[PDB]
DNA sequence: ATCAATATCCACCTGCAGATTCTACCAAAAGTGTATTTGGAAACTGCTCCATCAAAAGGCATGTTCAGCGGAATTCCGCTGAACATGCCTTTTGATGGAGCAGTTTCCAAATACACTTTTGGTAGAATCTGCAGGTGGATATTGAT
DNA sequence: ATCAATATCCACCTGCAGATTCTACCAAAAGTGTATTTGGAAACTGCTCCATCAAAAGGCATGTTCAGCGGAATTCCGCTGAACATGCCTTTTGATGGAGCAGTTTCCAAATACACTTTTGGTAGAATCTGCAGGTGGATATTGAT
């Protein structure tokens, strides 16, 4: 049997999203449609910030990503950075940065 | 006996916490904290180590958030030294009051 | 128990300094650190007062990290990293 | 249980950088990533669906949706794969 | 077709506090937008409490910590009294 | 009906059938339309109230946006409840930072 | 057209915020940011009239944007 | 030949327009642009005239209350005429920007 | 202190846009009465994690001295915005075809609903594995005195 | 512009915790397959209400003048940062008793599902109506030149 995930070609599961959501009414009733166009949508995403992540991490010599890659892959992509403009990620630190005024000469 | 002049240390400081991601708060200090106040509201009330760890992680998060608008403020009148009243403006405009 | 007194002072002049450099704040007056105190004080009691309410509604006792999650994401500074 | 979309990152983690971890946190903290977006399309459909006296959420809905939250670029994107997904999904039975 | 609205309902509280007192077009439009806007928000945390209890019904409990949560203090506080009022009325 | 066993002048059974079809729950206990119903004609007299004055401290007797402005906006509780609404011809309320008015 | 945004209007405006002196490079500044505002919502609007298979934007589209943008506006529908 | 000192009808132009509530911007300009920003996204659109007051009522508010946050940024820097910078400055606190 | 050019009020007036009162209209609510159903409160308790206590330890808070340089104050100029009278370009006001917003009937593609069958992914947890934190010496800066 | 005092940068080395790899088990899931219901697209049809032409209204563009505000420059008092000494208390590793969260079987008070039936709120075409905005006056206060 083909779990609609692959009959969509998704590495998330179609089931699950369908599923959820039903409990936790959005409407009356859910075309099937729906749950592959938005666990599409959601596997994208995280592709998209893994992919930042990955290279963040890889920048700073580490192999393994932890918050601060994906607080850096985040603020310092513009998109997504208005995406999560109101998100707060625990333990992922600050850009550096430091006011022009403020520096020495 | 050598010195750093005024200023030299506070930016080491700056380029080194921007660079970190560690809480700033003493931990056992700001739970009592947590506990005194919400104590104000309930009684008898207990708290999953981690919910304090939320708690704390927003916390900084706002109020470090907060001081880069201050920080904003004060140069805006010309200045390198964040007085309260920076702070006000950036609530004032931020919507907190 | 204890009477669980003045431990805003626990917020010490060190941490609020830490806390203004990460804000990347090179010189700060006097009157910052109370002042902040003062901020930090109503950012919790806005905070615990929701989240202890979502703790009442549940018929519980301990404040759960989810608590102050949904009070957190109440008042649209959304917290991710602990069971969101 | 107490389910999660670990696995799922993991897979596509493993897609897109073939040796390379991710630390417990992280996973929390993509995990609440995925939830919250997800939370909001849905919101955003729901609403969407209602203004038009309609009962169902469709992959109609869905896409308006990913158009009116995502920003330039990442909505553009998402249509696509989103679409193709769909169409995949719908030829085959 | 048809498009219902609480404005009725609005003149009928206008005069129980205002006898005298009339009120603009424009103006019951906006008490209009007033009210449908806080039901959708008391309805909406409501919604939120009984889900992420894993509940599934919104009852007056519901209604009513969703109150606290979206009310001003001593606003929150008539509000949960008028509330509690009403529910007692209509079962005795 | 039951607005009026509620004692109330809102409809408890339009509030009930708003509250199921809009998708906010599974079930619907009959106690909330009337609890909601309740706190939702509270808030309209609240409002009423000071606005009524407003007309009146305005020489008027007729309720326009501005009146209902100038009641929000000057009320603590109530701006704060609407801090992020906008009333339609409404206007501000009158006020001049210090600083700018003319040196004596 | 933005520019049919006046400066006596611009003007105007800011009297109601309050202000006493108006910087000349203060016009400029205002149409950009005018336009910056409508281009956000009005977008948003023209999404909700396509999904509704409409050719004319409605003020509900309209309501409806602002709400989702955080500025919601009373007197053109619940 | 009588003058008025700089900024008296201005003040008083504070007093008359915080007093009224009548939109400043002239209809037909305003609506003008509407339309072009918008058929920037779609094509061969209509308007309900009601739409545009809503869009004008809603625009005009925000400026207004934006020429507020403003005007206390150029007195935090000890000043009384606004300046792009403070503009600037508000939206970029307001979280409008960065 | 003295006018005098003007803006701001107050009291009264009247037309008219727009709130209001009249009554038939009737679909669609809202309420009632019956029959069936199920959410979740109650009671019993298995068991996670919270409050708590002991205790050794050094990271880090506290408090002081000493002076660098930033904030505040004062002065002063030229340069930019405010006030205003002037000429008219255009936004505003009102009349008339027609384009889409909707009201309504239609019917089928699709979304329940439901009895079964089976592939999945949390996980309790014993074994195995591995990126990186944190200690360490050492070569390359970055500063601040002269 | 030389320089010594220090913080920085870094490639190594490696013990330990936190990430990875599974045999072992499955209750909740996701899939399969008729059976049964219907949400809403699709097409035809007004009837609003919107784009557009056109005429008499009334706010904006323009330029000359100078009042007064912003920015430059100069000055100095003392606030606030750096370095240092003393030692408190937060952190870190264990461990114990027991609050209260969470899981399970149980069954009834309240919610759902029509079916029926009386009722009320939303046009609407027609009429009647009145709060108040414009509009004249002349009384008086504000502003500004002297």
């Amino acid at each position: 049997a083909k779990t609609r995930s692959s009959r969509a070609g998704l590495q998330f599961p179609v089931g699950r999203v369908h599923r959820l959501l039903r409990k936790g009414n959005y409407a009356e009733r859910v075309g099937a449609g729906a749950p592959v166009y938005l666990a599409a949508v959601l596997e994208y995403l995280t592709a998209e910030i893994l992919e930042l992540a990955g290279n963040a991490a890889r920048d700073n010599k580490k192999t393994r990503i932890i918050p601060r890659h994906l607080q850096l892959a985040v603020r310092n992509d513009e998109e997504l950075n208005k995406l999560l403009g109101r998100v707060t990620i625990a333990q992922g630190g600050v850009l550096p940065n430091i006011q022009s005024v403020l520096l020495p000469k | 006996p050598h010195r750093y002049r005024p200023g030299t240390v506070a930016l080491r400081e700056i380029r080194r916490y921007q660079k970190s991601t560690e809480l700033l708060i003493r931990k056992l200090p700001f739970q009592r904290l947590v506990r005194e106040i919400a104590q104000d509201f309930k009684t008898d009330l207990r708290f999953q180590s981690s919910a304090v760890m939320a708690l704390q992680e927003a916390s900084e998060a706002y109020l470090v958030a907060l001081f880069e608008d201050t920080n904003l403020a004060a140069i805006h009148a010309k200045r390198v030294t964040i007085m309260p009243k920076d702070i006000q403006l950036a609530r004032r405009i931020r919507g907190e009051r | 128990r204890k009477v669980l007194r003045d431990n805003i002072q626990g917020i010490t002049k060190p941490a609020i300094r830490r806390l203004a450099r990460r804000g990347g704040v090179k010189r700060i007056s006097g009157l910052i650190y109370e002042e902040t105190r003062g901020v930090l004080k109503v950012f919790l009691e806005n905070v615990i007062r929701d989240a202890v309410t979502y703790t009442e509604h549940a018929k519980r006792k301990t404040v759960t990290a989810m608590d102050v999650v949904y009070a957190l994401k109440r008042q649209g500074r959304t917290l991710y990293g602990f069971g969101g | 249980r107490k389910e999660s979309y670990a696995i799922y990152v993991y897979k596509v983690l493993k897609q897109v950088h073939p040796d390379t971890g991710i630390s417990s946190k992280a996973m929390s903290i993509m995990n609440s990533f995925v939830n919250d977006v997800f939370e909001r399309i849905a919101g955003e459909a729901s609403r969407l669906a209602h203004y038009n006296k309609r009962s169902t959420i469709t992959s109609r809905e869905i896409q308006t949706a990913v158009r009116l939250l995502l920003p330039g670029e990442l909505a553009k994107h998402a249509v696509s794969e989103g679409t193709k997904a769909v169409t995949k999904y719908t030829s085959a039975k």
